[PDB]
This record gives structure tokens, sequence and C-alpha cells, in this order.
């Protein structure tokens, strides 16, 4: 018995739908398909169930397109959500139903929700201080492509920037670092063709 | 209930069942390991009393205690590294298959420093940002722990409603980790002192860490 998930990841926008195909082999007469979701914090999830002698399975946004002759159990996920961004793992009977049986999983697909198109917007640039550390905090932008320059001539270490979507729908971001010169550390961004310095707002 | 338990090679491990069973008769042991399919590695028939292991594997080498009725315990003998990840305990209905919370294993000989809990750093918000927006926005930042398996989130001083608040992705700082964390409060809370709570397995006395973020003060300038 085996189970394959060819896609790695897959993207789509809000209120759009995803489909995340799945292909098994077994040699068992009558078995059952699950679907799950696997959480960033590793929970595991129960979405939908498919059976061998079952029509096409749905629950909710969830919807199960079965085909025994090819041995295909794609799952569609509709009107798409952003906590629907998670990693889906197909799971195969042994054959499914009796208390001793075990499930062979897929490797699983990740799924990333994107927010919808919308019009640009300009951000705000903060900056906020500890010691030696400082974080530029970027408020409400749109689009997520983002250049972000803390200005100093001794730089300790810098952190990757943390992208988030915000609960309106569009990016927040922070960028962290360590400087010698921390005090006068300043921010500036580059976002949509202009240039927003944190002391713009000082 | 996403706990880690971190252990050099060649000791035993502990993994507890997270799930509320009534009736079981038999609890199946998952292992998920980070690229790899979930895989079920053995389960315990209630009723007998007996581990029942997948063809290849050692007898001895895991072992289904009972500590109390309808609770159960995992135990792992001879770690080694490729022992580490993910595992579930599961089973039938509730017929669909229902899994634990899942606990991270992680096998290390890494010589640590004895604090490896997370370290906090607390961040207020600028003038700039409380003068033009009427919000404030606070950032917790906590350094040099281990392992990667961290749960942070916010709270008001008086209050068990849990706030929205955001964070970045952990990432790796030589042999640690860090991570950030932020919260955005309107102008009419800003007076009110906010908490951080950090649950990390090796914070101490294994008790979540409360940082307390004061409440904005006002000053003249003179
Ligand atoms: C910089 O970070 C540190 C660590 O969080 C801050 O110091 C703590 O402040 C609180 C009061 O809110 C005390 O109870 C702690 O004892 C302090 N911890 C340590 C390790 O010193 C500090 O206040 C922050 N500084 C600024 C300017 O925000
Ligand atoms: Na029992
Ligand atoms: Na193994």
């Amino acid at each position: 018995q085996k189970v394959t998930q060819a896609q790695s990841s897959v993207s789509m926008p809000v209120r759009k739908a995803v489909t995340l195909n799945c292909l098994y082999e077994t040699s068992w007469w009558s078995y059952y398909i699950f679907w799950y979701k696997q959480l960033p914090s590793k929970e595991m999830i129960f979405l939908i169930r498919q059976g061998s002698d079952e029509q096409n399975a749905k629950s909710g946004r969830y919807s199960v397109n079965f085909k025994k002759a090819a041995k295909s159990v794609a799952l569609t996920i509709s009107a798409l959500q952003l906590e629907d961004s998670a990693k889906y793992f197909c799971a195969l009977g042994d054959p499914g139903g009796l208390n001793t049986d075990k499930l062979i999983f897929g490797k699983g697909t990740r799924v990333t929700v994107e927010p919808r198109s919308q019009p640009h917007t300009k951000p705000s640039v903060f900056v906020m201080k500890n010691g030696t550390n400082v974080a530029c905090l970027v408020k409400e932008f749109y689009p997520k492509d983002i250049r972000i320059n803390l200005v100093s001539s001794k730089k300790i270490t810098e952190f990757d920037p943390a992208i988030v979507i915000s609960p309106s729908g569009k990016y927040n971001a922070v960028k962290l670092g360590k400087y010698e010169d921390s005090n006068s550390v300043t921010c500036s961004v580059q976002h949509d063709n202009k240039t927003v310095h944190s002391t713009d707002f000082e | 209930g996403t706990k880690s338990v971190t252990r050099p090679t060649r000791s035993s491990a502990e993994i507890t069942c997270d799930l509320t069973v009534i009736n079981a008769f038999y609890i199946h042991w998952y292992l998920h390991q980070e690229g790899k399919a979930p895989q079920r590695l053995l389960y315990y028939d209630v009723s007998n009393s007996k581990d029942v292991l997948e063809s290849g594997l050692s007898p001895g080498k895991y072992y289904t205690h009972t500590p109390r009725r309808w609770s159960w315990i995992l135990i792992l003998r001879n770690l080694i590294e490729n022992d580490s990840g993910v595992y579930y305990c599961a089973t039938w209905d509730r017929y669909k298959k229902l899994f634990g919370s899942g606990t991270t294993l992680v096998v290390t000989d890494k010589q640590l420093d004895a604090d490896v809990s997370p370290k906090p750093t607390i961040f207020l918000p600028s003038i700039a940002e409380t003068k033009l927006q009427k919000a404030g926005t606070y950032l917790c930042l906590l350094e040099k722990f281990f392992p990667d398996v961290i749960k942070i989130h916010w709270q008001e001083k008086k209050s068990n409603t849990i706030l929205g608040s955001q964070e970045g992705n952990t990432m790796k700082t030589n042999d640690t980790y860090m991570k950030f964390s932020w919260l955005t409060v309107p102008e009419e809370s800003l007076d009110k002192e906010h908490r951080c709570i950090v649950r990390h397995e090796n914070n101490k006395n294994g008790v979540d860490q409360e940082i307390i973020f004061p409440p904005i003060k006002t000053d003249v300038i003179t």
C-alpha cells in the first residue's frame, strides 16, 4: 500500500478555491480515505472521509472528487479563508473502520492563502529600541514587495524581516537588528515607487 | 497541548497521550518526521495490556505505560538522533481516527548552556506612533532558547481574554533560536499593563513566563 501527494505547495487567493491531489495503490477490496489538516503547532485535525462504495464526500467547504478506477482522491477547499493556510495530509485506511487498523499517510501538501487583490497602500514607519536592539515597524502596506533598511554605520547583527497579513487584509512587517550606534539608528522603506522614512513621522 | 521533550542520546524518553478517551480498546502511536509521511510505530492493546509492534522494530525499544486507568505514556529506550520528531497517540471514533496534540521529541548531545529558556527583551511604542495613530505597538523579543517549540500570546493584567497579536517566524541563532511577537493596543488601553505569556519546555520551574509591559505614563517636556 502507498499514498502519493505529488504537490509540495499550492497558493490561491481568499474567497477562491484550491484542489489537492492524491494517488494511492491498495490490494484491499473495500477501503476508506481520510483528509487531515496539520497546523503549524503540529495538531492533526480530521476534515473529511471518503468511502470505496460511497459517492463524492462533501462536508462544508471540503469536497472529494473520487475516481476508484484511476485511484484518485483529490480534495477541494472552496471559498478560502486565511486560517485555511496549513499542511494537508491524505490518508489511506488499511482497510479502515476496524479498531486495530493503521492509516498509511502521504507526505502532505502545503496550502498558502493569499490576501485578495487590492488598491496600493503606502505604509507608516516607526522605530522601537531597547539598548542595542532596534525594531523597524512597517504598518499597513499593499503590495507585499518591500525593502526595509535600518540606517546604521555600526551593525552588530540583522535578522530577516517578518511579513504578516494584517487584520484589514494588507501587510505588516517588523525588521530587527543589533546596532552599536542604536540611539541614532533610523529606518527607510522602499515600497510601491516611494521612500518612507521613520523620521517623516517625527 | 503542543509540548517538546528534549533528551540526550542513549537515555529514555516519556511521551504523554493528550486524548481524553472513553472505553478505549487500542491506542496507536504515530511518528511524524519533517518531510516524511506520518507512520504508525505500534499500538497498545488496552484489554490485554500488550504492545503490538510494526514489522522490523526491536522489542523493548517502545513500551506503553498505564500510570492510571485510561491514561497512556509511550516510553522509548536507547534514544538515537533519528528518534526525533512529532509523536501522536490516536484512536478510532468519537468512524474516523483521531489524534492527540502531538509531542516534539528532540534528541541531542549538543553541549548547551544551563539556561536555554527564552530570554525576554521588551519594546515600548514610539512617541510618533501614539501621537499620530492613537495606538501603540508593544514588541516582545525572546532569545537564546532551545528547542525551537514555543508559544507566545498576550492578555490584559486582570483578564484571561486572548488579545489579537502578531508574530514573526522562529529564527535560528547559532545553536539556539529567537522569536518575536507584537501587539498594537488603542490609545484608550495604553494606560493598562499588558502580559506577553511564553510557553516553553525549558522555562524556570516548567511554568509559562509572564512578561509585564508597563502602562504608558504621560511625560511633560520641560
Ligand atoms: C529593555 O528590556 C528589558 C527586559 O525585558 C527591560 O527590563 C525589564 O523591565 C521590567 C519592568 O517592566 C522589570 O520587571 C524587569 O526586571 C526588567 N528585566 C531585566 C532583565 O532587566 C527593560 O525595561 C527594557 N528597556 C526599555 C527602554 O524598554
Ligand atoms: Na487503561
Ligand atoms: Na526511526
